């Protein structure tokens, strides 16, 4: 059912889209790993929403940006970010 | 209703999931073709999504 292949899909992709709600629209993406690890952005419009929540250091959420404006290949950026949270632990 | 945009997160990845036999099917976007991988406890199925999601990014 929907929610079988949804289970699957965030089961196994460790990633979940947890949209803000409040007054603006927003995106967090949230890694499902022990420490819990999340960065708020989207390709929609941009605002003073900056929030980072890695498990080491900022370098992370800057070369992450970085990288999505600098590739335009957003396989490079999830993928990297998967390389990156685990490098967390 | 939003199930299409995680579907397409994933897809953008070049993943084509389907449950029609358990399985994950997957399209290399540099040089290959399409590729599919079968789901199994196998030692470390977490470990195989990384595999194939490493290499998409390329």
């Amino acid at each position: 059912n929907d929610a079988a292949e949804v289970a699957l899909y965030e089961r196994l992709l460790q990633l979940r889209v947890l949209p803000g709600a409040s007054d603006v629209h927003d995106v967090r993406f949230v890694f499902g790993d022990d420490s819990r690890c999340w960065i708020e952005v989207a390709m929609h419009g941009d605002h003073v929403i900056g929030n980072s929540h890695p498990a080491l250091d900022p370098k992370s959420r800057a070369t992450l940006e970085h990288v999505l404006t600098v590739q335009g290949d957003l396989a490079a950026f999830l993928v990297v970010a998967r390389d990156m949270l685990l490098a967390s632990l | 209703n939003e199930n299409i945009l995680k579907l397409k997160l994933y897809r953008s990845l070049g993943v084509i999931l389907d449950l029609e036999n358990d399985q994950v099917l997957i399209n290399r976007k540099n040089d290959g073709n399409i590729d599919i991988l079968p789901l199994d406890n196998n030692l470390s199925d977490f470990y195989k999504t990384k595999y194939i999601w490493e290499r998409l990014g390329k």
